[PDB]
């Protein structure tokens, strides 16, 4: 889907979930 | 979900529920990669040792929860299958190579803020992202512990590990239709998936795009969050042209 | 342990 793994209550407002940053920290 | 957390309310609009019609009662996790094909782990529908192999007719998906036990009236949707497609060269005899299955929806399921796709990864995004050190997130409703249950879909993040110290912490033959991910014992954290959430997603989010893609599908693992030992996935790239096929075909 | 899930679904 042209739409696939941006989530409705997250990426689709610009609002992050509680532990994603410790995933990007990871991406070194 | 052995030493996670309560998930956020959309955190994983992708999760899907594996969910057996009579008695009725969870028996794994799953993923959702379009309006009408599901993502799981062949061992969640076929595994002669325990006498499993489910007909379509036996099952239902349950997509956009949040509780685990509840009807969550108004928010989830519950499908029928249409067909099971299982992976021609799953190895059950042996160590769940090729651990990975497709089932049908008989209808399209309607997107909400809890119902959502998640993305396959491309050769690129999967290059880039399964290193060692690099981490994922498992999500499940299986067992907090490995000898209760959850209330809410739980949430770990876990790194993956290097293949050398996958294979030094097994007798059985890794393969490379799986990565290893979860903590050593030296690094102080902990988590696991375990009975319960085979068939749910490891997922990454990419930083190129935003945007969340299923790298492994939860497989295996000696124990649960044992010291020492590491959840095993199936590495959902390598088998991605079978995938294609699949979806193309049917 | 679970909540019954609609008839509809099992039909
Ligand atoms: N009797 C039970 N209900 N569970 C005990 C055996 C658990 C077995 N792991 S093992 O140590 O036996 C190694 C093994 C391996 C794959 C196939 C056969 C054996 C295992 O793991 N298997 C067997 C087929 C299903 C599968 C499984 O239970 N997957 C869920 C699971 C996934 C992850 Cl990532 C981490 C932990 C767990 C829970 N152990
Ligand atoms: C590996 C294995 O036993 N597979 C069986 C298959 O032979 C059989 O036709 C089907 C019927 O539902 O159930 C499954
Ligand atoms: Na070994
Ligand atoms: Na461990």
């Amino acid at each position: 889907e042209a739409d696939c793994g941006l989530r409705p209550l997250f990426e689709k407002k610009s609002l992050e979930d509680k532990t994603e940053r410790e995933l990007l920290e990871s991406y070194i | 979900i052995v030493e996670g957390s309560d998930a956020e309310i959309g955190m994983s609009p992708w999760q899907v529920m594996l969910f057996r019609k009579s008695p009725q009662e969870l028996l794994c996790g799953a993923s959702l990669i379009s309006d009408r094909w599901v993502l799981t782990a062949a061992h969640c529908l076929l595994y002669p040792p325990w006498d499993k192999n489910f007909t379509e007719n036996d099952l239902l998906v349950r997509i956009g929860k949040h509780s685990r036990t509840r009807y969550e009236r108004n928010i989830e949707k519950i499908s029928m299958l249409e067909k099971i497609y299982i992976h021609p060269r799953y190895n059950w005899r042996e160590n769940l190579d090729r651990d990975i299955a497709l089932m049908k929806l008989k209808k399209p399921v309607a997107f909400s803020d809890y119902i959502h796709p998640v993305c396959l990864p491309d050769r690129e995004t999967a290059a880039s992202l399964l290193q060692a050190g690099y981490k994922g997130r498992v999500t499940g409703w299986g067992n907090l512990k490995e000898t209760g249950q959850p209330s809410v879909l739980q949430v770990v993040n876990l790194p993956i590990v290097e293949r050398p110290v996958c294979k030094d912490s097994t007798r059985i033959r890794i393969t490379d239709n799986m990565f290893c991910a979860g903590y050593k014992p030296d690094e102080g954290k902990r988590g696991d998936a375990c009975e319960g959430d085979s068939g749910g997603p490891f997922v990454m989010k990419s930083p190129f795009n935003n945007r969340w893609y299923q790298m492994g599908i939860v497989s295996w693992g000696e124990g649960c969050d044992r010291d020492g030992k590491y959840g095993f996935y199936t590495h959902v790239f390598r088998l991605k042209k079978w995938i294609q096929k699949v979806i193309d075909q049917f | 342990d679970f909540e019954e899930i609609p008839e509809e679904y099992l039909q």
